[PDB]
């Protein structure tokens, strides 16, 4: 249990820091491309 | 924040199959032309944007990349209900990730729309001489299953580009007779 | 092992994510600190 | 992208402590003005940024908040090297939480930097009826390891400006007579 690979965290942890990696990646796209000026 | 959109059209793609038969290069060329040799694999689920035209309208392409490990398969789950088109990705150097297509397909069938598109990449077609999967077989599975396929590279370079507006002309099609016939 | 609290990912899977999720909310906010046009 | 900053100086700020305590309300409130009773514990770290102003210069404060459960100690470690103040938090209700502040002082001297500054914190000081930590024990630990203390209230919002300008300004202080006598 000295192993790097153990695993540790549980599902709803994971898919929870995805959700908002998700939606912050969509929202740094729209407000690049809200940038023609 | 209700804008005026860019877009006439937006197209929700899936890519699924078995870790390491190279979905994320695939896309990753598609999208930014680049081709990195280091295996990153995904963790999760991950997605890009290009839009594309076809008969002179604005297609987004929002394309869904999922993690192959078994793992994930909860987390990629939750991304083939709104699927429009899903590319079924094997290695064509490894007969099991081709075998694994039709399990592939029967998800699919489980998860996704009665009638969303689908298309089989038979990948790294680059690399012949550790060719596993004939080009043949991988041909006649697709006409097992009545949907299209073809070989592709992301080192190469190799039907990318037609892989994906290929699937793109399908949906747009089959939604516009939709549409049309409303 | 149908518990929704088993450990399942590693340090490097979350840590990964997390590092992603960051670098994005930095750069969506330095985009939207550049819209004062 | 090599563009001129609209700040002055950059304060990189840490919360630490022990998990439930309210170090992500304490930032909430300072960084939204919002205060959530439903428990969101914090997975692994997260950042809030403000910028104020003090002594007519524009002061931009990364707040970094750190999960206080164990299985986040490896991730939320890599993030005390370039702390320059550090929110040391506990909750009044709750005798543990308090006791373990030494326990975190040790975090700090083990892995911040050598002369971080340092406050603490006494959270939850709207819930007089439960209280464990009576305000004097605080004060006294804090005297005894010379260091700042308040009780504050993110809920009620008690004493949350003033922490983070007090420890804002302790730090431009001290890096000012830095910056000039070198
Ligand atoms: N020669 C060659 N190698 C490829 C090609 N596509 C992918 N690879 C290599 O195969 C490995 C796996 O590719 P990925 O795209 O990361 O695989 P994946 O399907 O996304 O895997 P998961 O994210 O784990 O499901 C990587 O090291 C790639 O460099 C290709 O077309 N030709
Ligand atoms: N009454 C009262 N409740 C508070 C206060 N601060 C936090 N809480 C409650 O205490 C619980 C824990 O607060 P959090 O800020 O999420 O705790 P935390 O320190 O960030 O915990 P971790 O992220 O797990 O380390 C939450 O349900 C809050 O609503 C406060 O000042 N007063
Ligand atoms: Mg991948
Ligand atoms: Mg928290």
């Amino acid at each position: 249990l000295t192993d790097p690979n153990r695993p540790r965290f549980t599902l709803q942890e994971l898919r929870d820091v995805l959700q908002e990696r998700n939606k912050l990646k969509s929202q740094l796209l729209v407000v690049q491309e809200e940038l023609q000026c | 924040s209700h804008m005026a959109k860019t877009y006439d059209y937006l197209f929700k793609l899936l890519l699924i199959g078995d870790s390491g038969v190279g979905k994320t290069c695939v896309l990753f060329r598609f999208s930014e032309d680049a081709f990195n040799s280091t295996f990153i694999s995904t963790i999760g689920i991950d997605f890009k944007i290009r839009t594309i035209e076809l008969d002179g309208k604005r297609i987004k392409l929002q394309i869904w990349d999922t993690a192959g490990l078994e793992r994930f398969r909860t987390i990629t789950t939750a991304y083939y209900r709104g699927a429009m088109g899903i590319m079924l990705v094997y290695d064509i150097t490894n007969e099991k990730s081709f075998d694994n297509i039709r399990n592939w397909i029967r998800n699919i069938e489980e998860h996704a729309s009665a009638d969303v598109e689908k298309m089989i990449l038979g990948n790294k077609c680059d690399v012949n001489d550790k060719r596993q999967v004939s080009k043949e077989r991988g041909e006649k599975l697709a006409l097992d299953y009545g949907i299209k396929f073809m070989e592709t590279s992301a080192k190469a370079n190799i039907n990318v580009e037609n892989a994906f507006f290929t699937l793109a002309r399908d949906i747009k099609a089959k939604m516009d007779k939709k549409l049309e016939g409303n």
